[PDB]
Parts: C-alpha cells; structure tokens; sequence
C-alpha cells in the first residue's frame, strides 16, 4: 500500500553528481592511461558489472586507487563515468568503438546493447 | 505522487 | 546530442538498495532512541537537507556514528530510509503524523508535501 | 533509450 514519487531516483542521481562534481565523500580514484578520476564506490558499483565484483571483494574493497587495464581508452572511460552519474551517454561516431570496448570491459549491458545497435545501423 |  | 536511458536512475537506486540490504560498504550508523540504522552517508545526503549540512560539515564527515534528535521516532525514520532507497513511502493514517515529524527534522520538502495534503484530505 |  505504499505510495511513490515519479522524480526521486533522478533527484538521487542529480545529487550524487553535484557531490562527484564538488569532490564531495569520494573514496576512489580510477587510473586510466595516467589519467585519474574521483568517484563514489557505491555508484560505480551500481552501476558496472567490473566495479560491483572489484569493491565486493574482501582485499579490494579497501583500496583507494584502481587501474585500468592499459587498452582502456581514458576518453571512452570519462563518456561513461558520466553516463553513470547522469543517464546521459555521449556517444558520437569518433567515439562509439571506444565507448563500446569501455563499457564491455566495465559489464555495462545497456551500454552494450546501445552501441551494437548504433554500429549495426551505419553498416 | 502515484499508486506503483 | 547525448541520447539517455530511462531506467537507469532507478537501476541505480535498485543497486544501492541492494548493497544497504547486504550490508554492503555503509559507512554510518544512525542512532534513534537506541534503535541503529546502517546507510551510506551520499545517499542519505542526497535524500535529505539534514543528512547533506551534516555531512559537507569539516569535523562531522568523519563520524561513523550519528545521533538524532530523542524526539524522532525509530519507525518513522525506518520509513523514511526505506523511501530513500526505493522511493516508495509507507504512508498509514497511524504513523502520518510521525512520519511528517521525521521528514521535517530530516529537510525532505516532497515527503513533508504529500503529508501535509494527506492530513489535510481527511480533516 | 531516448533523445532528452
Ligand atoms: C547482481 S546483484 C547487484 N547488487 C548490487 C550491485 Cl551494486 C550490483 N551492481 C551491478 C552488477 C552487475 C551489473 C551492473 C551492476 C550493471 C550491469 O550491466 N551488470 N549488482
Ligand atoms: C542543494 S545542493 C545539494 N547538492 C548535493 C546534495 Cl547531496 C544535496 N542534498 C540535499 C539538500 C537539500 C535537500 C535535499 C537534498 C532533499 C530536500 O528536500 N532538501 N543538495
Ligand atoms: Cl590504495
Ligand atoms: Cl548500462
Ligand atoms: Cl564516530
Ligand atoms: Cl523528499
């Protein structure tokens, strides 16, 4: 018999990117090719398949930097760091090879799907 | 506000 | 020209209630008269105007234990946890009254909205 | 997915 509000999980989503935008309660850094970005453990595991099994781990949970494997692009990396704390993906014809290799790599379905259907289109 |  | 996925804020929420359901990297404690409430402080931040000054605050940020008021009543806090990780709120004519209570206290302007017109509908 |  509860009731529920249409807009909370967005107005979630839109605070936790004003945290993440200000540097505000973030507990990791994840390197890319040199390049680092700041986040919140709790949405990167919520939202990748990759992050989920990292910081569910009993020695990796406590780790306050995480690197990429080499291949990982930092560009396709920051399209979808974005797209976590926000629900919008940038994808782009000079970047949807490396936003897709991205978000295999991270076990992000929906990511996935989206870009197959994008590429599968232009040929 | 909604019935879910 | 960012394209966006509807489901995704949910999703997200989903998540995050699955990880406080297991425990999962909470790193608070919410004390209301003896009762205790494990959470993640972003969360409870993004939720609440109580919960975002206390933790934006130098020496407070670091507490891994906080106290609410005596006043407040351990199941109207419950409730309103509940609602801040699913967004739905278990709103009965016997804890109404509490539950405004505890959303005023906690600064959850939509939550202390439909309380208002709910106690207004049956007067 | 959606155009916002
Ligand atoms: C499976 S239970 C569960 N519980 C809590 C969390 Cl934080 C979590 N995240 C997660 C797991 C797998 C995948 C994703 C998120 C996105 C995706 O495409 N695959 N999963
Ligand atoms: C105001 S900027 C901002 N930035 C980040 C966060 Cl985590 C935050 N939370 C917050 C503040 C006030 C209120 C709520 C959440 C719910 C409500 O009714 N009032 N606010
Ligand atoms: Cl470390
Ligand atoms: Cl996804
Ligand atoms: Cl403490
Ligand atoms: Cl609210």
């Amino acid at each position: 018999s509860c009731i529920q509000f249409t807009r909370h999980a967005s107005d979630v989503l839109l605070n936790l990117n004003r945290l993440r935008s200000r540097d505000i309660l973030t507990d990791v850094v994840i390197v890319v090719s040199r390049e680092q970005f700041r986040a919140h453990k709790t949405v990167l595991m919520a939202c990748s398949g990759l992050f989920y099994s990292i910081f569910t781990d009993q020695l990796k949970c406590n780790l306050s930097v995480i690197n990429l494997d080499p291949e990982i692009n930092p560009e396709g990396f920051c399209i979808l760091l974005d797209f976590m704390y926000t629900s919008r993906l940038n994808l782009r014809e000079g970047n949807i090879m490396a936003v897709m290799a991205t978000a295999m790599y991270l076990q992000m379905e929906h990511v996935v799907d989206t870009c197959r259907k994008f590429i599968k289109a232009s040929e | 506000w909604v019935i879910p």
